[PDB]
């Protein structure tokens, strides 16, 4: 959403339609912000380390976790 | 043989200290294990127990002593109501399906937190020492009644 | 104008009249509730950090951070009460405060201050003079001698080893009994051991060595028994003992009344008045016990009379019930003193009416 | 009355947990808006003066001086992603700050927090599967070394010399595989000539 | 939280990109009437009180007291502009 | 008009047993999140920036400063609790923070204290006896030793392993017990590695 | 067990309110009436009642106390079943 | 919410949120029966997939269980015109985003 957003394409729309092409085309099927619309990424040169996404969701999500938890911060002063 | 080093490896130093910390009480409580082979039950069940015991005296004992066997009984109560609302689980559902089943399922009757309903302790593997919860119940008891005593908080200035 | 520097205070009649009755009445309902057996703890915690656990008034009234002039001597009768007899350091200031409540009333039927003092003072001395007529004069009879050490150790951090305590402070002091003197029977505690160690060194001088756990426990423990060694004192000084419990208070308030009667005046409303203030303190107990105040102090008044002045009130068994029986009694000194100290002491609060305030 | 330490807080369960979502969620949708090749760069001008216009997340929230702790947790989770992968620093934040946003109406209706907590968990267990599951398994091999390498320096400055900093990058690497530590490929910027005279000292 | 302490800027949303385009235009308008064989010149004054009548954008964008970073970007072209061919430093 | 100085506490009858109660309890209800097994840790932070995430309730009642009296006693038993076993230390704390809520409540229906404290120590001591004649005495019995273990080290980091280290605390005590002492136990604490690379 | 059992149970302690108050217009303590009377009942069968001329527990049957069934039949199934629908609205429209 | 998946566009969205809104009525069940609204649903999202959608939420044994055994049946217009109606009269507000109303 946020990629078509700073690239002027209706982030609803734009995701939704991702979305489909999702399931009609590819994984790799992704959104160009310089096209404007849908598209293979892996034809569009852009492939990045599955280590980077792996450590992405594990990172804020154990996190959003962490303060889930805590049910109280006093701590004097 | 009469020693034994146990070299801790952690993440960081944090979860060093914590490693570190939770091994010399893991100790500790051993401790007692060996120094007496007895072992209740957790779950609650423990206390269940004694919520249960005490109020059958709160009942035949005349007094405003009722009541407080009475109060003192409920206050155990919440240490399986706390281990549910913890679990995620309703302590409401847990402390009449706790309770009942326990006057039907003797002293072996606790509270499964992975399973969100009350199981047998004896043999899901539940079992602590006998030390742990002899103390709570001579430590934080008798302790209230201090603070309970003191009626004046004073001053110099 | 201006005829004085404001730098001084200064009340007029009943202005520092009044000002002394809530403020002396005040600092006795303070110890009320930690009067008897079941009494209930105060925790002092001056301006250092040092928690103050006790139950004793002279304890308490020691760290209480007192300014008020009327309420300093409250805190002079209960150290005047521990440095003599001991024990009840808590009734002198209870019965004290009380004493007030009743002169007050008094005060309202425009009953001068002074005048007041009056019946106070001559159903004072009846009441102690009641004492020495229901008073059980005892024989060395280390029986009844033990027997008192028991009961001054009763209660406290010493009634685990109360049997001990007795039996060294009966012997420390029929050893310098030449007449015996409290000076010639120094403690010394020390840490090692259990409280069941503590022995007798050897009589003109016995040096009392104390064993126990923590610091805190042994000086409990030295402090139950330098009561124990002065209620024994004051028996082997004067033959006259009597029944705690209240029982006593009921036989005097009774008493009183009933000479209030014979003597016409306003003497007369005074004693009575004085009387009922006898009932504080068998009231404070079954208060801190938890019992009905007003229940039970009609109960035993009713059984008072039906077996003499030797039945009082049980803190332990929720009732009425012979103090004699129970083994529940006290010097006949201290009941004599307590009277004294309290009432001589609020005689003052009338004679004041003025107060010069510092800051 | 007078049980907390003058001048203290005290936020409960309902309380609390309001307070940390805002707090991330806030500083989320800040730096969300310099996320992609097109982001915007922020410049942070701290106290003394030293403005710092960045457009990675991480520089960004290790120059805002931040004071509420809840927070604080992001900026650990732009440092820790930028040092365990370098790019979508941004993105951990910003999705943070969305499932946060997802969980709090559970919560206003009724699910336990912890709960919560174990099924996110769950799902990021499924997640993981499913991305490695369909990642393309790649080759030691030099020629899809100098595709991370090459791919990775465009956009930037270097991609006029790209061509050449990608070979030394691997040959780094290559020889640092005792796994790679970053912590043997002594770095260091020298002025003379050019970019394209660069040379990889082993 | 509380971020950046009293004293302390920061502008986000719209309440920002705005304050830039006002922040250009003052500036603008400003030299915009200096361009021309009729320039209506200008005598800046800053605070020292030495007295400078100009007619060049750029030299008025550098003796002008600015507080915005947006406005001061302005002065920037008028430096560029100025050290690049000289005069249509206002038009850009 | 003053007995006391126009700063001096003296709290009497009910007021201070109303205000102590609650804030022992307070605090009871406090660390009431990381009680027996699974729990909530708090991130405690001093006044000198010393970020702490602690599970156990003692270490937590230890670093926070507190100004109230009846609060302290708790942090007494916390730290009792700790020094003799350590587990549990939880539990002691929170229980007397209801136990005090279940006396005030009576004390409101007209319940002297005291009566309430002789009912509260015949219940106590029958809880206990009960708890003596109710148990079963298993066994050296490393089946149950485990079981011990393995409730001791959940409700924490290291439930992730508890089994892994439940076997390493359980072979270090059987091989020295006899008279149980840690002393002899020594504990090398490194940085690096998971907790399952641990070895004893 | 379930709900129904603190539901069941704040029932009938529901119905201990009745001797309560009964003690206490006669000036004598419910708190200790209550224990008192409930104690003494589960060892004088059903022939505890309280008997306030007399400030303490006594045998109903001995003192020829006896109501009539319809009596107390008609409470119980009165109040309760009447309650019930009172708690089934949560949304009322009455006057300012 | 699988047909909304089939079909993209924004009406992808629409689909999704209409059949979000018709767990309501069964989530009301469970909520107006005493219990968990959310843990019931849990219960028969799940037995209804398994059993078909036979099955469905019994307000008084708590839980899930067999409609068609339980002899809950009900007529197909009913529902049929439920939705309908509530339908076409949410539409008509959406329709509305101005009401000038003198007086």
């Amino acid at each position: 959403s946020t990629l078509a957003e700073n690239a002027g394409l209706n982030p609803i729309s734009t995701v939704t339609e991702l979305r489909n092409r999702h399931a009609q085309g590819e994984k790799t099927t992704g959104i160009n912000v310089r096209k404007g619309g849908i598209s293979n990424i892996l034809e569009e040169l852009v492939v990045q380390p599955l280590l980077v996404s792996v450590s992405a969701l594990t990172l804020a999500t154990e996190t959003v976790r962490s303060i889930l938890k805590i049910d109280d911060v006093v701590n004097t002063r | 043989g009469e020693a034994c080093t146990i070299v801790l490896r952690g993440a960081t130093q944090q979860i060093l200290d914590e490693a570190e910390r939770s091994l010399h009480d893991a100790l500790c409580v051993l401790a007692q294990t060996v120094k007496d082979s007895r072992t209740v039950y957790g779950g609650g069940c423990s206390e269940m127990l004694m919520a249960h015991a005490v109020t059958q005296l709160a009942s035949r004992t005349p007094g405003k002593e009722a009541v407080a066997m009475e109060s003192y009984a409920k206050a155990l109560r919440m240490l399986p109501t706390i281990i549910a609302d913890n679990a995620g689980y309703d302590s409401a559902d847990l402390v009449a399906q706790l309770r009942a089943a326990h006057s039907e399922g003797k002293t072996t009757a606790g509270l499964d937190m992975k399973e969100g309903t009350i199981g047998d302790m004896s043999v899901l593997g539940i079992t602590e020492s006998f030390q742990v919860k002899r103390q709570v119940l001579l430590s934080a008891a008798e302790a209230a009644e201090v603070i309970l005593r003191v009626d004046n908080i004073i001053k110099a200035a | 104008i201006i005829k004085d520097q404001d730098r001084k205070s200064r009340l007029m009649g009943l202005e520092a009249l009044k000002s002394h009755i809530m403020a002396a009445k005040a600092v006795a309902n303070t110890m009320k509730t930690s009067l008897g057996p079941n009494g209930l703890d105060k925790m002092m915690v001056d301006k250092d950090g040092d928690v103050t656990v006790t139950n004793d008034g002279a304890t308490i009234l020691s760290m209480m951070d007192v300014d008020h002039q009327i309420a300093k001597l409250m805190v002079e009768l209960s150290k005047s009460q521990d440095d003599e007899i001991g024990d009840g350091t808590t009734g002198v200031v209870v019965l004290a405060g009380a004493l007030l409540e009743e002169a007050e009333q008094l005060l309202d039927r425009g009953i001068h201050p002074i005048r007041i003092a009056d019946g106070y003072e001559q159903a004072a001395r009846i009441a102690i003079e009641h004492l020495d007529k229901i008073s059980d004069s005892v024989l060395k009879n280390t029986e009844p001698l033990i027997q008192t050490a028991k009961t001054t150790l009763g209660s406290k951090v010493v009634n685990s080893c109360h049997r001990q305590m007795a039996e060294i402070a009966v012997n420390a002091v029929l050893t310098v009994a030449d007449d015996v003197d409290f000076e010639l029977i120094k403690v010394e505690g020390k840490v090692g051991g259990r409280l069941e160690d503590t022995k007798l060194i050897k009589s003109r001088a016995v040096t009392i060595f104390i064993r126990g756990g923590n610091k805190m426990i042994i000086e409990e423990a030295k402090r139950s028994l330098h009561d124990a060694l002065c209620v024994i004192r004051n028996l082997i000084r004067d033959n006259r003992v009597v029944y705690g419990g209240g029982a006593a208070e009921i036989s005097c308030a009774l008493a009183v009344s009933q000479e209030a009667d014979k003597c016409p005046t306003l003497e007369q409303y005074a004693m009575r008045a004085f009387a009922d203030a006898l009932e504080v303190i068998p009231m404070a107990l079954a208060e801190n016990s938890g019992m009905n105040p007003i229940q039970t102090m009609t109960e035993v008044r009713a059984r008072q009379v039906k077996e003499n002045p030797a039945l009082g009130i049980d803190c332990l068994h929720k009732g009425t019930n012979d103090m004699k029986h129970q083994h529940v009694i006290e010097t006949l000194i201290g009941k004599k003193q307590q009277i004294s100290l309290a009432t001589q002491m609020v005689r003052m609060i009338l004679k004041i009416d003025d107060i010069r305030k510092p800051g | 009355g007078r049980g907390k330490s003058a001048y203290q807080d005290r936020d409960k369960p309902a309380q609390i947990r309001f307070s940390n979502i805002s707090a991330a969620k806030a500083v989320a949708d800040a730096i969300r808006t310099s996320l992609g090749p097109k982001g915007m760069d922020k410049m942070i001008q701290d106290g003394k003066g030293d403005v710092t216009i960045t457009n990675d997340g991480a520089t960004i929230l290790k120059q805002m001086q931040v004071l509420h702790p809840a927070a604080r947790m992001l900026v650990e989770l732009s440092k820790a992603q930028d040092i365990e992968a370098g790019d979508g620093t941004t993105s951990v934040v910003i999705i943070a700050g969305s499932l946060l946003d997802s969980c709090t109406k559970l919560l206003q209706k009724g699910i336990h927090p912890t709960i919560i907590s174990e099924s996110f968990q769950k799902a990021l267990e499924k997640g993981i599967e499913i991305l490695t599951d369909m990642s393309r398994p790649v080759e030691s091999d030099r020629e899809t070394l100098l595709n991370s390498a090459a791919t990775s320096l465009n956009s930037k400055v270097v991609s006029q010399y790209s061509s050449l900093l990608s070979p030394m990058s691997v040959d780094a690497v290559m020889k640092v595989i005792d796994s790679v530590d970053l912590r043997d490929i002594k770095i260091v910027k020298k002025l003379g000539g050019t970019i394209d005279d660069c040379e990889l000292v082993e | 939280e509380g971020p950046l302490s009293v004293f302390g800027d920061r502008s986000t949303g719209e309440a920002i990109r705005s304050q830039n385009v006002m922040a250009a235009a003052s500036i603008a308008n400003i030299v915009k009437s200096s361009l021309g064989p009729v320039g209506l010149d200008k005598m800046l004054v800053d605070d020292i009180g030495d007295v400078t009548i100009t007619n060049d954008g750029a030299t008025i964008l550098k003796l002008l007291e600015v507080e915005h970073p947006a406005a001061k970007v302005l002065c920037e072209l008028a430096d560029l502009q100025d050290k690049e061919v000289g005069d249509g430093t206002t038009s850009v | 008009v003053n007995i006391f100085k126009a700063g001096a506490d003296e709290e009497r009858a009910e007021t201070a047993r109303l205000s102590s109660f609650i804030g022992a309890i307070a605090i009871g209800d406090l660390v009431k999140s990381t009680l027996g097994p699974k729990g909530m840790d708090k991130i405690l932070l001093s006044s000198d920036a010393s970020l702490m995430v602690t599970n156990d309730g003692a270490t937590i009642l230890k670093n926070i400063g507190v100004d109230n009296p009846a609060a302290k006693v708790l942090v007494d038993m916390s730290r009792v609790q700790d020094d003799e076993v350590g587990d549990g230390t939880t539990s002691v704390t929170v229980l007397a923070a209801e136990l005090l809520r279940e006396a005030e409540s009576l004390i409101a229906k007209k319940i002297h204290p005291q009566t309430i404290i002789a009912g509260w120590r015949e219940a106590t001591k029958a809880a206990r006896q009960a708890l003596l004649n109710s148990a079963v005495d298993h066994g050296k019995f490393r089946q149950d030793l485990m079981n011990i273990a393995g409730t001791t080290l959940s409700s924490k980091l290291l439930t992730h392993h508890k089994d892994h280290f439940t076997k390493l605390a359980v072979e270090a005590v059987l091989r020295l017990k006899g008279s149980g002492n840690l002393e002899a136990i020594h504990v090398i604490k490194k940085l690096g590695g998971s907790l399952a690379d641990s070895y004893l």
